[PDB]
Parts: C-alpha cells; structure tokens; sequence
C-alpha cells in the first residue's frame, strides 16, 4: 500500500492534519494505513478512522441521492428520453461508494473485530460494520439485498447484545448504536415499530442513568439523548 | 431521521 | 485520455450532473474530456469550465492556508519540534493544486486561447489564464515567484486591453476581470494603490452605463460591482 | 478581498 513506507505515528499526526483542511479523502487513506500496520487502534485512533470514512462516504452517499432522484424523474410518464448518461453516471458514483463501503468492511474483518476484546473497541467496530453494510442496503436492489440487509442487522445485533451487557445505558457508544440500529429499522428494515420502541427504550433507560454522570459525560449522553428524541419526533 | 452525524473528530 | 472514449454532448450532460451533486472533481474531469475533444467551447461550456475548475482549486487553497499557518506556527519561537510531517503534507496539497494550475493553465495553450476570437471567449480564457498563475503565485516561493507574478500580470492585461476596447463597462466578464485583477494587485503584487483605484474607476464607469441595461443585465452587473464595493470598504 | 467567487453555474 502507498502508506507502508510511512511511520505509524506519521499517518495519525496527518491524519489530524487532514481533519483540520478538511482532506477527509486523505484523511481516510492516512487511517488505513495506519490500520494495516496491524496494531489495535487506540479509541481516539478508532474515532479518526471513523470520522474519516463517514465524510468520505457522506460525500458519495449525497451525489448518490442527487442523481437517484433525478434519474427516477426521468423515468415518470411524459419525460424526455435524455440517454443512459443519468443512470451511468449513478452507477459510477454508485460503486466508487460501494468501493468505499468494502474498503472499511475488509478492514474490520482483517483484522480489526478479532483482536478486538474490550466492549468500548468490540461494539465501535461492530456499530461500523453494521453502519457500512447499512450505506451498501441504501443502494442495493439486485439478488443479494436481503443478505445485506441480514449482514447489517446481525453486525448491529451483535453490538447491541455486548453492549447491554457491559457498557451503562448513558455510555455514548451504546447510545449511537442503539441510534443507528433505530435508524436501520426504520429506512432498511421496514420496521418503524421496532425503530421507535427501540429509540423510546434506549431514551427513557439512559435519562435514569444520567444522575450518576459528571457534567461532561451528561453533556456527551445528552446530546445523543437529543437525536433519539429528534427522531422520535419526526416518526410519531 | 438521522443517523450519529460522525463527521468531526 | 479517460474520457476520449465518451461522447463530447454525454460529457457535457455528465458535467452539468457532476454540479448538481456537488462531485466537482468529476465535473472538472468531464469538462477538461470535453475540452480535449478540440472544438471550441460555447458561453455555458466555458462556463462550467470554471466552475468546475474553481470548486476543485478552492478546496485545495483552502486546504493549503490551513497547513500552511499550522506550519508557521510550527516555526515560531517555543514551538516543540514535532518532525517533518506538517511539512511534508503542506508539500502534499500544495503539489496537487500546483497539479490543477499546471492542467488548467495546459487546457488553455493547448488549445483554447489561440481560437478565441470573440472579445467574449478570449477575455474569458485570459482571465482564467491570469487566476490560474495567480493561484500558483500564492504558493510560490522560490526563483520562479517574479516569472509566475509576470505571467499573472500579463494574461490579465491582455484581458484588460481587450475588454476595455470590446466590452460595456458593465460587461460582468469586464468586471470580473477587474475585480480579480485588482485582487491580484492587492494581495499578490504588493500594489494596494492601483488595486484601490482600478476597483474604483471600474465601479464608477459601470454604474455611469447601468441605464443602458434591462432589469436581468442589471441585475447581473450590480452583484459584481457590490464585491468591487465590498473590497474596496475593506481595502479603505 | 474577495475575487469573483465562480463556484456555481
């Protein structure tokens, strides 16, 4: 790889570089190289390797839905025919994203998750996994959907159940999974029941653990608290 | 509905 | 080339797609196969162009100011050694945005200016000429500045002339020729005075021609004599 | 200052 020549420490410092310019595509990259040294990644490592590939792959989602939208107008009654240049187009943004989506799933299978025995780094990576195979079910419609779909759901299952039973209900981690397998069930699954009971759940059952924060762990479970509450808001 | 944003570190 | 294998219309299509989702390397990919298919460019194609082009480069100066004062705060006194890698990555987007220049600038020797006829495509690509050395004078800063600050100044004054000789005052390619020539005098030629007075007498003779316009041409001067305005109350 | 912005068509 292009980073095997680049010290560990090197490609985090740049890494945060990248951040700060906003490069998130050399952000990423930076990241997986610093992946595939083959270390653990320390938690503030795992949260720069996320926050990397979700701008990058945030970008493409975006242009992705831009260009779904325009080609599903094309093809209502009474739309010129414009040529295939819509749905190439879609298709080329389409896998470049699902390139990504497989670059993040191959470095958590090789070899992130299996040296990963702490609940804090185990449900992170799974939370992820799950994440990624959610972005490939956004924009999958062939054979293999419903695979993909049960490929997210059990990562995310996974998670969950590690995540009930080591981490408190205000931890953060637990928070955005819980938040993030909320949202599977609603847009992926076709589960907006099981999205809101587990969105209701996971807020009622952390707002009883907030007495037992500092000040700054109860702004961080809050603020989480708050995106609970906002979808709950906008399902019922 | 949203996901965690997740895009700052 | 990649693109020498699409149709010239497709790239254009793809471009104007590329926009609307916000994929401005692609555009910029699109435009320059368009480009090389070697006719001449319309008002909307050169246009886009820019367009593409400018998103591409903006990200990447903007990238380069945020290294580049993390750098110089690196060399101040106090200041821990922390390595090469700030500098290194400054090096990085800096040689790619030198990379852009360098295609752009090849776009229009080869061969877009030498068929520009019309006062409206000549001062155009003139113009694109005279932002592209300057983009590549803000980086500069070895025993080629003064070759880079000249060849900026002489495509712009190239655009001048013509302008000047072809153009209404409120030609809005005339004004933003100014305007950018001005900013040129201003923060790369160390020549506040004659930014100061071309933005003014480019103001002052473009507000004496607005009746001739309708409301959608005056419309269209009067946003670019405000940013005129605009430097001119920070200048002042 | 600002020069023409031309990020958008």
């Amino acid at each position: 790889g292009a980073m095997g020549s680049m010290e560990r420490a090197s490609l985090i410092q740049k890494a945060k570089l990248a951040e700060q310019a906003e490069r998130y595509e050399d952000m990423a990259a930076f990241m997986k190289g610093a992946v595939e040294k083959g270390e653990e990644l320390s938690c503030e490592e795992r949260n720069l390797l996320s926050v990397a590939y979700k701008n990058v792959v945030g970008g493409q989602r975006a242009a992705w839905r831009v260009l779904s939208s325009i080609e599903q107008k094309s093809n209502e009654e009474g739309s010129e025919e414009k040529g295939p240049e819509v749905r190439e187009y879609r298709e080329k943004v389409e896998t470049e994203l699902q390139g990504v989506c497989d670059t993040v799933l191959g470095l958590l299978d090789s070899h992130l998750i299996k040296e990963a025995g702490d609940a804090e780094s185990r449900v992170f990576y799974l939370k992820m996994k799950g994440d990624y195979y959610r972005y490939l079910a956004e924009v999958a419609t062939g054979d293999d959907k419903k695979r993909i779909i049960d490929s997210a759901r059990s990562a995310y299952q996974e998670a969950m159940d590690i995540s009930k039973k080591e981490m408190p209900p205000t931890n953060p981690i637990r928070l955005g999974l819980a938040l993030n397998f909320s949202v599977f069930h609603y847009e992926i699954a076709n589960s907006p029941e099981e999205a809101i009971s587990l969105a209701k759940t996971t807020f009622d059952e952390a707002m009883a653990d907030l007495h037992t924060l500092s000040e700054d762990s109860y702004k961080d479970s809050t603020l989480i608290m708050q995106l609970l509450r906002d979808n709950l808001t906008l399902w019922t | 509905a949203g996901s965690i944003p997740g895009r700052r570190s």
